[PDB]
């Protein structure tokens, strides 16, 4: 315990990605550092569970990974690390997801050097963003993942790449700087000038003060996790760019605007929370009905469950805004399983593409003839997405609901529409999933296959990456107190903080 | 909207730029109608 | 009596990493025909 | 007692990891299990067979006198909000865990004999296993969300098997039809049980009823507000089963294979949407409302899919749009009260709905041989008439299914029809001679089937003469295509019906109905009489009697044709001939609806949000743009600002 655990899984793949243009033997592609970065992503992985298997100590709250050392003691940042419950599984969920991106990394030969530095930079930089209790140090590992997720989309990505990657710079850079302004506003609130997330949630301020923070957080926050008027940058950037990028993407990046909603919105700013909450369920909503019928009304295949991710972050925000135990708990159980569900589903989008080489599904239909393991893959994972039991997209929609409509927060005429309206996703899902599976590969149709498509196969590492990722979507669909023994004590923590604060 | 009228069921005949607008002011006017219902209607 | 998280993913976790290691070896289609080429997904 | 009760969660999970197994072993040795299809097959029929074992002494033990058995385990706990799920094991379940698994294990051994010409031969296997796992833990259910955990389950596996072929541009259609409509009675389903848990507090049926009417007449809930919540839950049943507005995807149900077709309809309908209803009477008891909304959707199903079967030549269609209207004769007699007789309606529609559908298979593996492969519906190319006149006995089987659902003199329906006719003709008979007036009509569409299709001649010379394939003239005419796997299983499947012969009986009807007791003891009836039972017995099976020889006579002199009907009832033919005119306004209006909704939500968003995130880089470039200009070489225009800024700042500063 003595070990400096999270600051080395942090700082891990970052010093290792220097090593990367000193690997020697550049026969052709680069073979030896597409395994490097796979050798030090499993052993970067492996040092998150021997953290947890031995030092997480859970049903505790607060951090049991708590390392804060002294960086710059004039401004009054530190190096402080730490993993409370609603860290520790996402912190066990990105090392899960990026190991598992580097191995849907396989086909990328146009510049192997640059690619796996820029994947470890981002592996070092995600788990950064869960870890540290600060603010300089947050907006610091926040824009840590600016650059190398651009030249990841602006060099290996479709077409309309530099325009989806100039516009998701833009986009997020611009609304990161609400973070250095909420966190420097709440930071020289009153006379203590700490930086750490431990003192600036149980310092008090003012309801007028707290309802700027809490919009600039919400600029700042429903940009990275989508919420529908600030979305605009997202199908852009998820509909061009390869498979392994799209896994940190929709996988990872996105629940970092719900992890810091529960951590820097709810546990930092109550009173604003329970003012503004009623906004935010209307918004959850919204997300889910806007973002459904408009993956049924696109025909492009990697824009179509890129809108779908949009749906499904929708759960979140009605599990957030609900200040109930068992809701809060299916939201952080909704980031975990679509960040499951989807970097399953996208893995299989560039899978497809290779093979077929169109994305438009019009020229598709008949590809389950031709291949039959990626197909038997992609109805099993699209069906995790229609909130199927059994699997964990259920459960973390059926937590939403049971945990909306029993809190007393709310009056009765208003939590009967936000729960018939929150389960009209329940309806739109299977629309165009089920449309997108029919009009690829149920059919005879067929292709020209003389010009494109001309070849067809099904590699073996692809139903690995597939089939393992299904464990934990299945394995929490059948026991979903595997993931919920991680925060069933920090989430009693969350919610009872605003609990005092309700009746306002 | 070239791209978006390909040759499948989609193209239903109203992507008209009259028609943009007044979608938009019903689209955007039942979330604002929402939101002005939520801090109200809940407590 | 409730099933323990941390002893069945530190029993999975040296399968999962000797899986990976082991699973990069065999592959096919990434090699032989690969028209995708050097661009991921122009 | 104690390793047969403990154990009992052993029942859903042994045919799941026959699926487990062999889905690892096509994911990953595709080479080898595809050619594994003979011993994989047996593989999985084994583990069916033992949790055939269980239910067969499990149900057994019950019957001799056992109390019942409940068991919970903790699913996903929170602050005063437990979700809990475990089994328990009522002689209601008892009996629908037997009915579930022997026609599970009787369709496997039906799997041999309509395919092994098929490549897809140890991949049915496997989906068959997944549905009987599902649907075995369905059954034993003691929640309401543990009936939600496999309601949407079998309707995974429903939509699996539709589209089990998947080349077929007709069941890639079918099988997305069949989850959307099956999720929109999920969609209520999941409403009603939210919102009952918002109510009541708890997820079990025991624990629902009697906290129900604890508010119901306190005064915490109103009478009004909470009907609305059961007849959400009411939706659930109402997709599963096919009532009123959630029955289309049954005329492309068929689209799949014939096995599946009669597990699709002794599994999931007449079991699953029979079962939750059953078992929340705590609930609906207590709401009158409910019942009679329950009972008028059910009685108007039993008219709407009966006029459909008429006009429809295809076979399994037909079959298709009965279950639609037995179920509605079956949900109705849970509207009226009388659900016990509902109940043992059951086991007679399970064991005889899948004599009359793999029946109709071992017809359909006959007309592959005289007949290409594409058309199955009332025979042309030596047309209509005679099947059974070449003496198969798989001819002889589905006529005894037909027997059996008409409610004839010699055979079953004379004890068992007309038991909910006489307590449906109490309280509300104007509405409900309605279906009196189509009992003489299910008579009618299935001996409608059986003399057009076995009774005449369809041997003798092709009106089509197009079919010119060798996989057809292997198909082995003169009905004997239907191996020594279709011997057994339509057999095997009617000794029940010769122990219904025993069962049911007028002093085994009564033993039957004290097994079935409600959440109460009580049974409610209005009248029954020593005479009139008689005159609303021999009265009601004349109707049924008259209602076949008004089709012995009309599908007999070689076209249907008394005086002024060939030149037909057009008002009313062209509903039936196009199928009520129902499934067309489903699409025009719902299906062009939603895309159109969503059409102009993604064109609002690629240009009226997206529009202002392209002006924020655009006022940016053309604003950089216009003080560009504001050099232009000319130092003396420098020099001109460096002074007037001097000018400024002496003006700007001194007040």
């Amino acid at each position: 315990s003595t070990f400096p655990w999270l600051t080395t899984i942090i700082l891990f793949p970052i010093v290792a990605a220097l090593a990367i243009p000193f690997i020697p033997d550049p026969t052709g592609k680069g073979r030896p550092i597409r395994w490097y970065a796979l050798a030090v992503g499993l052993i970067d992985f492996a040092l998150i569970v021997y953290a947890f298997t031995n030092f997480y100590d859970l049903n505790t709250p607060g951090m049991q990974l708590w390392e804060s050392y002294d960086w710059i003691p004039e401004i009054g940042l530190r190096w402080s690390v730490g993993a409370d419950g609603l860290s520790m599984p996402l912190i066990l969920l990105t090392g899960f997801i990026t190991t598992l991106a580097i191995l849907a990394a396989w086909p990328v030969t146009l510049k192997p050097r640059l690619f796996y530095f820029l994947m470890l930079a981002m592996y070092g930089g995600q788990i950064a963003v869960f870890a540290v209790q600060d603010m300089l140090v947050f907006f610091l590992a926040w824009e840590l993942e600016l650059i190398p997720v651009y030249l990841l989309l602006a060099i290996w990505g479709g077409h309309k790449r530099q325009y989806a990657a100039t516009k998701f710079i833009l986009y997020t850079a611009g609304s990161s700087l609400f973070i250095l302004v909420a966190g420097l506003a709440m930071a020289f609130y009153g006379d203590t000038v700490s930086f750490d997330m431990q003192t600036l949630a149980a310092k008090d301020y003012a309801l007028g003060f707290q309802l700027l923070v809490y919009a600039g957080f919400l600029v700042a926050y429903g940009v990275k996790l989508p919420i529908v008027p600030l979305h605009t940058w997202l199908p852009d950037a998820h509909g061009e760019a390869t498979a392994p990028v799209h896994m940190l993407l929709a996988g990872i990046l996105l629940k970092m605007g719900g992890y810091a909603l529960i951590r820097m919105n709810v546990d930092m700013l109550p009173a604003a929370h329970a003012k503004f909450a009623p906004v935010l369920v209307i918004l959850g909503v919204v997300n889910i009905i806007y973002a459904a019928l408009t993956s049924y009304a696109q025909r492009n295949l990697k824009r179509k469950i890129a809108y779908s991710s949009i749906s499904h972050i929708g759960f979140v925000l009605i599990g957030i805004a609900s200040f109930t135990n068992l809701g809060m708990s299916g939201a952080v159980l909704q980031m975990v399983s679509h960040g499951l569900i989807g970097a399953s589903l996208f893995f299989l989008v560039g899978a497809t593409y290779d093979r077929t080489h169109t994305l438009i599904l019009e020229e598709m239909g008949g590809v389950g003839q031709k291949m039959k393991k990626i197909f038997a893959m992609f109805t099993a994972c699209s069906l995790a997405s229609l909130a199927l039991p059994g699997m964990s997209g259920f459960v973390a929609e059926l937590m939403v609901f049971i945990g909306f409509a029993t809190s007393d927060a709310y009056s009765l005429p208003f939590r009967v529409i936000v729960v018939f309206l929150a389960a009209v996703g329940v309806i739109l899902t299977p629309i165009y999933l089920l449309s997108m599976l029919r009009e690829i590969f149920y059919g005879p149709e067929n292709k020209e296959l003389v010009e494109h498509e001309a070849l067809v196969d099904a590699e073996p590492r692809e139903v690995f990456i597939i089939a393992c990722l299904l464990v934990p979507i299945i394995g929490i669909g059948l026991y979903p107190k595997l993931l919920t023994q991680i925060y069933d004590a920090t989430t009693g923590q969350v919610i009872a903080r605003a609990r005092e604060v309700l009746p306002t | 909207a070239t791209d978006f009228n390909r040759g499948i069921m989609k193209f239903d005949g109203a992507d008209s730029p009259a028609m943009i607008a007044i979608s938009a002011v019903l689209i955007l006017g039942f979330i604002a109608g929402l939101i002005w219902w939520a801090l109200h209607t809940a407590y | 009596a409730v099933i323990s998280v941390k002893p069945i993913l530190l029993a999975m976790t040296p399968v999962f990493i000797l899986l990976c290691l082991f699973f990069g070896t065999r592959n096919g289609f990434y090699d032989t025909d690969q028209y995708h080429g050097n661009g991921s997904a122009h | 007692m104690e390793p047969l009760y403990q154990y009992a969660w052993l029942i859903p999970v042994l045919p799941l990891l026959g699926a487990l197994i062999v889905g690892f072993g096509l994911i990953a040795f595709s080479e080898t299990t595809s050619k594994l299809r003979r011993p994989s097959a047996i593989f999985i029929m084994a583990l069916m067979a033992i949790a055939m074992g269980h239910s067969l002494t499990l149900f057994w033990s019950q019957v001799q006198g056992h109390l019942p058995y409940t068991q919970m385990i903790e699913w996903a706990a929170a602050g005063n909000l437990h979700i809990a799920m475990g089994y328990v094991i009522d002689p209601l379940a008892a009996l629908m865990l037997v009915i579930v698994t022997t026609v599970a294990f009787l369709v496997m051994l039906y799997s041999d004999g309509y395919m092994a010409h098929d490549p897809g031969y140890v991949r049915f296997f496997a989906y068959l296993s997944l549905f009987g796992s599902s649907m075995l833990g369905l059954v034993v259910s003691p929640n309401l969300v543990q009936v939600y955990i496999f309601w949407e389950l079998v309707g995974m596996c429903s939509y699996l098997l539709i589209g089990f072929w998947y080349d077929r541009k007709s069941a890639a259609e079918a099988a997305q039809k069949a989850f959307v409509t099956n999720r929109v009675g999920d969609f209520g389903l999941l409403l009603g049980m939210v919102g009952l848990f918002w109510a009541t507090g708890t997820f079990d049926f025991a624990g629902m009823g009697d906290r129900l009417t604890e508010l119901v007449n306190t005064g915490l809930l109103s009478p009004s507000l909470a009907a609305i919540l059961a007849i959400l839950v009411f939706l659930g049943p109402v997709a599963k089963s096919a009532q009123f507005p959630l029955h289309v995807w049954l005329p492309d149900a068929m689209e799949g294979p014939t096995p599946i077709s009669a597990l699709i309809h002794a599994a999931t309908m007449v079991a699953a949407g029979v079962f939750l209803i059953a078992r929340m009477f705590p609930v609906f008891e207590q709401l009158p409302q409910v019942m009679t909304t329950i009972a008028w959707t059910g009685a108007f199903t039993a008219f709407m899919g009966a006029t459909i079967a008429i006009t429809q030549n295809d076979i399994k269609k037909s079959l298709a749009y009965s279950t639609i209207s037995q179920l509605g004769y079956m949900v109705m007699g849970m509207g009226v009260g009388a659900y016990s007789a509902g109940l043992f309606h059951l086991m007679t529609h399970a064991y005889f709905k899948a004599m009359l559908f793999l029946g109709s298979g071992s017809v359909i593996h006959s007309m592959e041989g005289v007949v290409g492969h594409n058309p199955d519906l009332a025979q042309d190319m030596r047309y209509m008439g005679g099947l059974r006149k070449y003496m198969p006995i798989t001819g002889a089987t589905f006529l005894v299914g037909c027997l059996a659902i008409s409610g004839v003199p010699p055979f079953a329906g004379f004890w068992s029809k007309d038991e909910i006719l006489g307590a449906v003709f109490h309280a509300n008979p104007a509405m409900w001679l309605l279906t009196w007036l189509t009992a003489g009509l299910t008579a009618f569409y299935m001996f409608r089937m059986y003399f057009m299709t076995f009774e005449g001649k369809f041997r003798n010379v092709p009106p089509e003469r197009q079919e010119h394939h060798d996989h057809h003239s292997h198909h082995a005419a003169v009905p004997h295509e239907s191996p020594w796997t279709m011997t057994l299983p339509l057999v095997v499947l009617a000794i029940p019906s010769t122990l219904i012969g025993f069962v049911g009986t007028p002093f085994n009807n009564l033993f039957e109905v004290f097994i079935h007791a409600p959440g109460e003891e009580k049974v409610a009836e209005h009248a029954v009489d020593l005479t009139e039972f008689l005159i609303l017995g021999g009265s009601s099976v004349g109707i049924g009697l008259m209602g076949i020889t008004v089709a012995y006579l009309m599908y007999l002199k070689g076209t249907p044709s008394p005086q002024a009907i060939a030149k037909a009832i057009q008002p009313l033919y062209q509903f039936s001939l196009h199928k009520w005119y129902f499934d067309e306004l489903y699409e025009a209006v719902f299906i062009k609806g939603c895309r159109r909704l969503a059409r102009q939500v993604l064109e609002v968003d690629y240009n009226v949000v997206d529009g202002v995130v392209n002006l924020t880089g655009f006022v940016t470039m053309v604003t950089g743009e216009g003080l560009k200009y504001l050099q232009n070489g000319r130092a003396q225009f420098y020099a001109l600002i460096v002074l007037l800024a001097v000018l400024g700042f002496v003006i700007f500063s001194v007040q």
